[PDB]
RNA sequence: AUUCGGAAUUCUUCUCUGCGGGAUUCCUUUGUAGCACAAGGUGAAAUUUUGGGCAACAGCAGGUCUGUGAUGCUCCUCAAUGUUCUGGGCGACACGCGCACUACAAUGUCAGUGAGAACAAGAACUACUUGAUCAAAAGAGUGGGGAAACCCCGGAAUCACAUAGACCCACUUGGGACCGAGGAUUGCAAUUAUUGGUCGCGCAACGAGGAAUGUCUCGUAGGCGCAGCUCAUCAAACUGUGCCGAUUACGUCCCU
């Protein structure tokens, strides 16, 4: 009926939920942006990857929608490629055998660990008597 | 160092005719076999591939790099 | 008065401490009673931790400071029994209480730590079977 | 229905080799899309010989205060460099990436143990090799008319023939000479 | 912009007793004078009908009278008050615009006037000393 | 300059620590012992243009 | 009906967790629906200041926090069986207040 | 087959419609306009000779995506960082007198309207303009 | 963590001897149970001593253990 | 088919949080001569998981009597070293030293356009919208709204741009010190500029810095802005928060 399905991923403070959903011709868009508009060229490349790896015969008649918030302008780029490719494994769980599933999730991972795995590394905290994490003050003697 | 600001008569005639024959144009390279400012030599260079006399290979806001059309 | 309460709507009650040995409150008032009067500071300080350790403690311990004996200044403490020192914990399992006492010349500190015997953080015992 | 992918969706990574048998295990030719990657490749000790070649590149042009976390510009910075180096040599511009970086490093050192000739770990071949060919191009194109992906470019294409006109070839040159006096 | 050399092309050019370059664009070559600076010298340029994408030294002598008799007084041409650096003159109280050898003579006034006075910020220029609250 | 294969890492030499002992096989069957600037381990590969053992 | 609001918030975490679970048993018991309850993000209030008296040696700071806890529950009753809903003793340091909702 | 905003490039809408007021000839600019800096937080004037134009183009398709904007919240979309001598640098957002006249120069085309109890939003005219730009540019 | 200490070695041999017939070689059978038969406030101390204790179980399979007495 | 903003149903993937779970050298192998180590596996996390807090016993003639209604002993005590009021100073100088900010440009400056954080604070002062506007900015003025409900779909700056824009290697559209003339705001009071905005000056050094020298091992250095505190007005400082994000080593006892 419906056929949808909704992940997600995170960088370091972006937060993108997708929705996949069974249409008739397929629609990939980010925050209202279609995937062609996306800048820069190289960014856009981040984003493909999620699709290029596997095919985009995986990708046949899904409809995509990201909405992605927090974080910067390169958070948000890798925030946006996991949910993207957690979402088709997530699809394919729910609605074809193990077999289909367990060919493109090995796929992702010869080629990025990070592709369905969030990175846990955050910002450090700022302590007094320095000027950052770990930078102290400046030193004089005489 | 030294560079004109504006073409005269016998510096467009050798843009026109020796540049196209280059396997390599850009707006510096030009600039110092012309002796012109890099200013107008970019010009000079935007003329040539408006009548397709040479190629363009590297588009950016800030960068471009042409070639000979053949 | 100083809090503007209306009449009929303060009231308050006094309610007696279970065992005076384990209060350092009432302790170091004990111990400023005995030094405002002609009482030796060994003897004043013996009696105070043999008290709260007949009562029922697990770890004491008293400091008198400043101008015991001369014109110059010196500290005196006396301990008996187990007292941890480092830690979150040891806000729970331990008292304390400061004063300052008025002599002839200068000023005296005193201060008494009294360990109240949840169970200790590094402890562990195994259930006899059976 | 995958393929493997071309740097810049330009420029092919099949067939790409090294011709210097020390360095083969030290400069790695994975395909990618484009120089840029999150990755923790500086959590072990010998995880650096694994990221591919051209992204080493771009890290090593984001150097002094002005230059400090400028990974997308020094991307585009590469994507014109790879450009002029296939109209220079008409050949494959990541063929002559890695003839560059077997190239601009001394084969032997000298050292202050006793100075006493010492031979140099594959490992720093490559790294210096990045570290001299950046160096010499960003010092090339300081108060100059020409740009630095015009720069960078005869650095490198200069390098991978072993020409006296570089300026890693130049310092290969001196301390390879210097080492072999203090043998 | 592909256009070829006049035989009239002047690399120095004379305006309001300043030596002007002849090779920067208009507005960055009148700037060279006193009094007119970067804002002020679109503004002329606007007023006298001049493109801004030539290079001074291609102007003939028409155009640069034109220029010279908007900076002279810039009050015929529609340029408001609060753009002229000198308004409500102390000791005249007419609006105007000071430049080329008048800024210097000018400021010599001003600062003689102060110091006769005896004021404190006439005794702290006679000592060449800060005058704004620079410890 | 012929090739060396790295078949043990005799110790660290050096006052500071900065110059490897290894023990090389040359490729081009004789082991010598040389000294390394640099990171270096096994099954490494050197282009050889001996040493004191630590 | 009506529809009213009990704010609860305190310094002590154990203590305003003490007195919801109490209000959601004798709410049960007098059979009102409920709409609850909801854990409201908690403030944190922090002061930073020197350790030293005198300003001498390292510049040494020390972190004082403070925590507020805050819980709000919807019933669906009149005046006077909300009044006998919360009539009870509860422990210093919580207080709760009644909004009539819209 | 149609297209609506949003699926074109964000500037090459705005380069066609600023094309479109600028030939119909019926948009009305301030004198000021042509001595005026933008913002307080600029060093020179604008040196676009349309520059009106383009701001007004980009004044619509703000209020398009965000409905009920007023003129501080388009201030902060045309901020910038200023340069203050020999002292760190701080964001000061634009002047909010050039986005007081463009909301005014759009109104009187019929294209916005005030909102409901706050705000500008645009109106019907105004939503089949928008729309029919970005189609005729998707089709180059 | 990397060496164990005295409280979690001491504690984790009287498990050994008082609780023989429930233990095995599996760590996770082995925490379950010993959380069960001990007291005390940290999860993590109560981890390590479920380690120590496998770690003694397979010594004791293979030969004489110094400190433990089953008897 | 795709977009935008009235009525409805349902429902927790994301957000919120009081108590819980989870990691233990757990598993395999090597060097092996019980304690352990290295590589790999499992895994969100693999070694004190990461970053902090608390921290023994002894001592310094270390600082503070300018915090305190903590004090010994001293001093002055009625035109007084007490107390209040007025004015000035603590801000004075072509001298020396510590720590910062801005630069010396093209990996740039200027003019546009795009996408897009987190921690906080607010009278119970903070802030929106609309006037002013038939014409600079800063301002003034009117209606309203508040504490996960208002500000707020928190429109930060680095950053990006196929923007078919300007400049072209020069103390120059780099740099912005010093100074002049209008005008507005805080305050009882701006003359030693309180601060902000407009035009002008830029002909003030500065083109990468001698001997010496500080800090630093992964979301770290460096770069970039934002809140709080001081506060009627003023942050080149401090205390926190997020954004972009590397080079080198994973060693030794040479210097300390
Ligand atoms: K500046
Ligand atoms: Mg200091
Ligand atoms: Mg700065
Ligand atoms: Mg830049
Ligand atoms: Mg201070
Ligand atoms: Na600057
Ligand atoms: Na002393
Ligand atoms: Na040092």
């Amino acid at each position: 009926a419906l056929k949808q399905v909704q992940t997600f991923g995170k960088k370091k403070t972006a937060i993108a939920v997708a929705t996949v959903t069974k249409a008739a011709q397929c629609n990939i868009k980010v925050n209202g942006v279609p995937l062609q508009q996306i800048l820069p060229d190289t960014l856009r490349a981040k984003i493909m990857e999620a699709i290029t790896v596997v095919g985009s015969k995986y990708y046949s008649r899904l409809r995509i929608d990201v909405a992605v918030h927090g974080g910067g302008q390169v958070s948000q780029a890798y925030a946006a490629r996991q949910a993207i490719a957690k979402g088709l494994i997530a699809f394919f769980q729910k609605y074809h055998n193990e077999v289909e599933k367990a060919a493109l999730k090995d796929k992702f991972l010869a080629y990025d660990k990070f592709l369905l795995i969030a990175d846990p590394r955050r910002c450090e905290p700022k302590k007094w008597g320095r000027h950052s994490a770990r930078t102290r003050f400046t030193k004089s003697y005489r | 160092l030294q560079n004109a600001v504006m073409f005269d008569k016998e510096t467009y005639d050798k843009l026109r005719s020796e540049v196209p024959k280059y396997k390599l144009i850009t707006p510096s390279i030009i600039s110092d076999r012309l002796k012109i400012a890099v200013s107008i030599a970019a010009a000079g260079l935007k003329q040539l591939c408006r009548e397709k006399l040479i190629r363009l290979v590297s588009c950016s806001s800030k960068t471009r790099v042409y070639t000979r059309i053949v | 008065q100083r809090f503007n309460y209306k009449e009929g709507k303060l009231q308050l009650y006094v309610e007696r401490v279970e065992v005076r040995g384990l209060s350092a409150m009432a302790q170091v008032e004990s111990l400023r009673f005995k030094l405002l009067s002609n009482l030796q500071v060994r003897r004043a300080a013996m009696g105070i931790i043999r008290y709260v350790m007949e009562s029922g403690a697990k770890g004491c311990e008293v400091t008198v400071g400043g101008k015991i004996k001369g014109q110059r200044a010196k500290s005196m403490t006396f301990r008996d029994g187990y007292m941890i020192k480092s830690g979150t914990a040891h806000k729970s399992f331990v008292d304390s209480a400061c004063r300052h006492c008025y002599m002839r010349a200068g000023c005296i500190g005193v201060k008494v730590k009294i360990m109240l015997p949840e169970p200790l953080p590094d402890v562990i015992t195994v259930i006899e079977p059976k | 229905s995958s393929k493997t992918p071309k740097l810049f969706n330009k420029w092919s990574f099949e067939g790409l080799e090294t011709s210097e048998l020390a360095l083969r295990d030290h400069i790695s030719t994975t395909a990618a899309y484009v120089p840029h990657t999150s990755g923790r490749w500086q959590k072990r000790r010998f995880y650096k010989a694994r990221m591919p070649i051209v992204e080493r590149l771009a890290n090593g042009l984001m150097f002094k205060g002005r230059g400090n976390g400028r990974k997308l510009q020094a991307a585009r910075l590469l994507k014109h460099t790879l450009e002029i180096i296939h109209l220079l040599t008409d050949e494959n511009p990541l063929q002559v990436v890695v003839d560059a970086v077997s190239k601009g490093a001394p084969r032997e050192d000298s050292t202050r143990v006793g100075r006493q000739a010492v031979d140099v770990s594959p490992m720093r071949r490559v790294n210096e090799a990045i570290y001299q060919m950046c160096k010499g191009a960003r010092e090339a194109a300081f108060r100059n008319l020409k740009s630095m992906p015009e720069c960078l470019a005869d650095e490198i294409v200069n390098a991978s023939k072993g020409s006296s006109n570089s300026y890693a070839i130049k310092k290969k040159d001196e301390v390879e000479r210097v080492a072999k006096a203090n043998r | 912009s592909l256009t070829l050399i006049p035989d009239h092309f002047q690399h120095i050019v004379r305006l309001l007793n300043t030596n002007v370059e002849g090779k920067r664009k208009v507005p960055f070559a009148l700037r060279m004078v006193k009094g007119v600076g970067i804002r002020f010298a679109y503004l002329v340029c606007k007023k006298a009908g001049i493109d801004v994408e030539r290079r001074a030294g291609t102007l003939t002598a028409e155009e640069l009278e034109k220029i010279a008799e908007i900076i002279a007084d810039p009050a015929k041409f529609k340029i408001p008050d609060w753009f002229l650096n000198r308004q409500r003159d102390p000791k005249t109280g007419k609006t105007e615009h000071l430049s080329s050898s008048m800024v210097d003579t000018r400021l010599r006034d001003d600062l003689e006037r102060l110091k006769k006075m005896r004021a404190h910020r006439g005794v702290r220029h006679a000592y060449g000393l800060r005058v704004r609250g620079q410890h | 300059a012929q090739v060396g294969l790295i078949i043990k890492v005799l110790g660290r030499t050096g006052s500071r620590g900065n110059v490897t002992q290894v023990r090389v096989r040359l490729m081009a069957n004789r082991t010598i012992v040389r000294n390394v600037k640099g990171p270096c381990k096994e099954n490494d590969m050197l282009s050889l243009m001996e040493a004191r053992r630590l | 009906g009506q529809t009213v609001r009990l704010t609860i918030t305190s310094r002590n975490a154990k203590a305003v967790e003490s007195v919801t679970s109490q209000l959601l048993t004798r709410a049960r018991d007098e059979k009102v629906t409920i709409h609850g309850p909801v854990r409201l993000p908690t403030r944190t209030l922090k002061i930073t200041t020197r350790k030293t008296p005198c300003g001498n040696g390292t510049n040494t700071w020390d972190t004082f926090e403070l925590k507020i806890y805050k819980r709000i529950i919807d019933l669906h009753a009149p005046t006077e069986q909300v009044k006998k809903i919360t009539s009870f003793t509860m422990e210093s340091g919580v207080d709760v207040s009644i909004t009539i909702l819209d | 087959k149609g297209a609506t905003l949003k699926d074109v490039s964000a500037w090459r809408w705005i380069k066609t419609a600023a094309r479109h007021f600028k030939q119909e000839g019926k948009i009305f600019v301030p004198n000021c306009t042509e001595i005026m800096k933008s913002s307080h937080g600029r060093e020179r004037a604008p040196q676009n000779p349309d520059w009106y134009y383009i701001r007004c183009a980009a004044v619509l398709r703000a209020i398009y995506l965000r409905p009920g904007v007023g003129y501080g919240g388009l201030s902060k979309r045309f901020g910038n960082k200023k340069n203050y001598g020999s002292r760190p640098e701080h964001t000061v957002t634009s002047s909010t007198g050039p986005l007081h006249w463009a909301c005014k120069s759009l109104t009187k085309l019929g294209l916005v309207e005030p909102g409901a109890q706050s705000g500008q939003r645009l109106t019907r005219k105004g939503h089949k303009f928008a729309d029919s730009l970005a189609f005729q540019v998707q089709i180059r | 963590g990397k060496i164990r200490t005295k409280t979690v070695k001491r504690a984790s041999r009287q498990v050994v001897e008082k609780y023989y017939s429930k233990l095995n070689f599996d760590f996770y059978q082995n925490k379950r149970v010993i959380m069960d038969v001990t007291i005390a406030e940290s999860k993590k101390l109560k981890n390590k001593i479920a380690g120590y204790t496998t770690h003694i179980m397979k010594r004791l399979a293979r030969g004489p253990v110094r400190g433990i007495s089953l008897k």
